[PDB]
């Protein structure tokens, strides 16, 4: 149960990091 | 009919006949048993493994004319010839049961699926630990007891040439 | 027919009516017996109580078990009474049928038992009298749907993940994927609504924010969506029938607008189509269907009551047409007279049929208020007509779901009990190997199986 919640934490932080990279690269 | 079928089509007493009929009817009130009831009853007798295919073979032997569901007449006739007839009738029934098709000769695969229907009955809780090795030693030994030439008459004469198989039949003949 | 034997002499008597006109050999009665009646009260005891009846009464229906010569299987000789081993109550109704010919069916009886006892005696269900037949058929229907729910479902390589893909509460990966895709749907729709907000994509400060990054923020989600749909195209039990379903239709309707907009902006700049793309950029709300258990229930509720909703629409068009026409013809001659056309009175009558009320346009003539009020009342009636049906269907469907879940738990318990029973029989045989009448021959046959394969049984 809670391990799946940690898996959510991992995937959400990964996608947040990648979308942050995407938003940070464009406004050059 | 039950009023004239006293011994004309059976070797059963009137009381035994009617009690067997009631036992049959309590399971299949429609009066005709299908193959699913066969799996149910046969498995319920052996609540330790799976023997659906052996029951399939038994019904196919029982189901004459390939009707798909045997009535009581043929069922009681088969019981009478199996349990209170002559040994020749039992051997003829073994012919019919083992002859999964309408052929004359008996090949390897028939003993294959029969021995599988026998070996799957146990399960995986036996000391010798049965595997695929044992069934075809058994079938091979049957084959050396069978004719060397590549026979129903030979199987018959082998049946009346061995005493153990002959005495393996009366012990059910007398009782019930 | 064959059930009117008691009137057989009367027909014989009727023959005398045509003797003067008769011209023939008159084949004479065929050696009938017992001219005077010697009918004896045959007694049928059914595991207990006994029912006494005549023989001609019992034999007027030879197709059944109590007729014909089949009953002689159950004759019990040393007492001279048929000892049927059946239920001592339903047999009363069967005897009643033999007496009349129209079998009945009381309510306080289990269908499985009643039908078993009815088929045992060779009777067929359709003989039931019309008076009880409706209630019989309703009971048979509910028991049939019970057994349908009994037979529906069981739990069972690269194609195996499909099992976890329709029950995401099965594996860690399936559940995390379900939760994260739900979050992605939510963040996509929130991204849309916050693109619309003035602080998001409007000139909040012309001279100075309008972050166009939303143009990318949605894109990933669409890409994300593709992968699971691709999985649906990989672990597909049906390559085309799966598409034939509606959930895949919602998925593709969600996916397409992004791609079609990309293709357009690569080739065209049609005015009025980009706004349509924005409008269609919201149906992931329906993509939420899998997460929401009640959404499928609501959809099935609407699908079930299709006729009622159709009649709703028809009656609404009825009332709108009639009352809008009345309004236009009774209010076009006013000073302001905003009722400029029947297509404009449509809006007034649809906002007064729904008991909504805006006051942008209201009647101003005595000829207008009367039909306005009548329209409001008729709107209450018409809209209230189908809602009880819809809500009753929804409640029924929710009940079916909950009872199906409880039934599945019960089925799991029953299969566990059967496994336990087999284990107990095996252990009993083990104990017999270590050291009731039936068990003797049962264990004897088990020993015969043991010896025919020369392999013994262990714990």
């Amino acid at each position: 149960a809670k391990g799946i919640a940690i898996a959510l934490l991992v995937i959400l932080v990964i996608c947040s990091l990648i979308v942050t990279s995407v938003i940070l690269l464009t406004p050059a | 009919e039950g009023l004239e079928q006293l011994e004309a089509q059976t070797n059963f007493t009137k009381r035994e006949l009617q009690v067997l009929y009631r036992g049959f009817k309590n399971e299949c009130p429609s009066g005709v048993v299908n193959e699913d009831t066969f799996k149910q009853i046969y498995a319920q007798f052996f609540p330790h493994g799976d023997a659906s295919t052996y029951a399939h073979y038994l019904f196919n032997a029982f189901d004459t004319t390939q009707t798909g569901s045997v009535k009581f007449e043929d069922f009681v006739t088969a019981l009478s010839i199996l349990l209170r007839g002559t040994v020749h009738e039992k051997l003829r029934w073994t012919f019919n049961l083992y002859d999964i098709n309408k052929d004359g000769y008996i090949n390897k695969e028939e003993m294959m699926d029969i021995v599988k229907a026998i070996y799957d009955m146990m399960g995986k809780y036996t000391y010798p630990v049965l595997k695929e090795d044992t069934p075809r030693q058994h079938v091979d030994v049957f084959f050396q007891k069978m004719d060397k030439n590549k026979t129903l008459d030979e199987f018959l004469e082998s049946c009346q040439e061995d005493d153990n198989i002959m005495r393996s039949l009366q012990l059910f003949q007398n009782v019930m | 027919a064959a059930g009117v034997a008691a009137w057989l002499p009367f027909a014989r008597a009727a023959a005398i009516g045509w003797m003067p006109v008769a011209s023939g050999p008159m084949p004479a009665p065929p050696r009938q017996e017992r001219k005077r009646t010697q009918d004896a009260l045959i007694v049928l005891n059914v595991s207990g109580t006994r029912f006494q009846t005549w023989q001609d009464t019992l034999e007027r229906y030879p197709d059944t078990l109590l007729g014909s010569s089949e009953r002689d299987f159950f004759y019990h000789p040393e007492t001279q009474q048929y000892f049927f081993d059946r239920d001592p109550d339903i047999f009363r109704h069967i005897l009643n049928f033999y007496r009349t010919g129209k079998l009945h069916y009381p309510r306080h009886e289990c269908i499985s038992a009643y039908d078993e006892e009815l088929a045992f005696f060779g009777l067929i269900p359709e003989i039931i009298g019309d008076c009880c037949y409706e209630e019989y058929k309703d009971r048979r229907r509910e028991n049939a749907e019970r057994l349908q729910d009994d037979a529906d479902t069981d739990t069972a390589a690269r194609q195996r993940v499909w099992r976890a893909f329709e029950n995401p509460h099965t594996s860690t990966m399936a559940l995390v994927f379900y939760y994260v895709t739900g979050f992605f749907i939510a963040v996509s729709v929130i991204a849309n609504v916050v693109e619309t907000v003035p602080c998001g994509s409007s000139p909040g400060h012309i001279k100075e924010r309008y972050a166009v990054a939303f143009f990318c923020l949605d894109t990933a989600c669409v890409m994300i969506f593709t992968v699971e749909y691709l999985l649906r195209l990989a672990a597909a039990p049906s390559r085309y029938r799966f598409v034939r379903s509606v959930m895949s239709i919602i998925d593709v309707v969600a996916i397409l607008p992004y791609y079609i907009g990309l293709v357009m902006t690569d080739n065209e700049d049609v005015s009025g189509a980009f706004v349509t793309l924005r409008v269609f950029r919201v149906f992931r709300i329906f993509k939420f269907s899998r997460h929401s258990q009640g959404l499928r229930i609501l959809g099935y509720t609407l699908k079930s009551c299709a006729s009622e909703l159709g009649f709703l629409l028809f009656s609404l068009t009825m009332a709108i047409i009639i009352f809008a026409t009345v309004m236009f013809y009774a209010e076009k001659g006013s000073s302001a007279s905003k009722f400029t056309s029947i297509p404009a009175a449509f809006w007034y009558t649809i906002v007064t049929m729904t008991t909504l009320g805006y006051g942008d346009m209201v009647p101003k003539t005595i000829a207008g208020k009367i039909f306005g009020s009548i329209c409001s009342l008729s709107g209450v009636l018409v809209i209230a007509l189908p809602v009880p049906v819809i809500v009753s269907n929804f409640s029924r469907i929710y009940h079916q779901n909950q009872r199906a879940d409880k039934r599945r738990a019960q089925k799991k318990a029953r299969l566990a009990r059967i496994r336990a029973a087999k284990s107990g029989s095996a252990n009993a045989y083990m104990q017999s190997k270590r050291s009731s009448s039936f068990e003797t021959q049962h264990h004897h046959l088990l020993h015969c199986l043991e010896k025919t394969t020369n392999h013994e049984f262990v714990d």
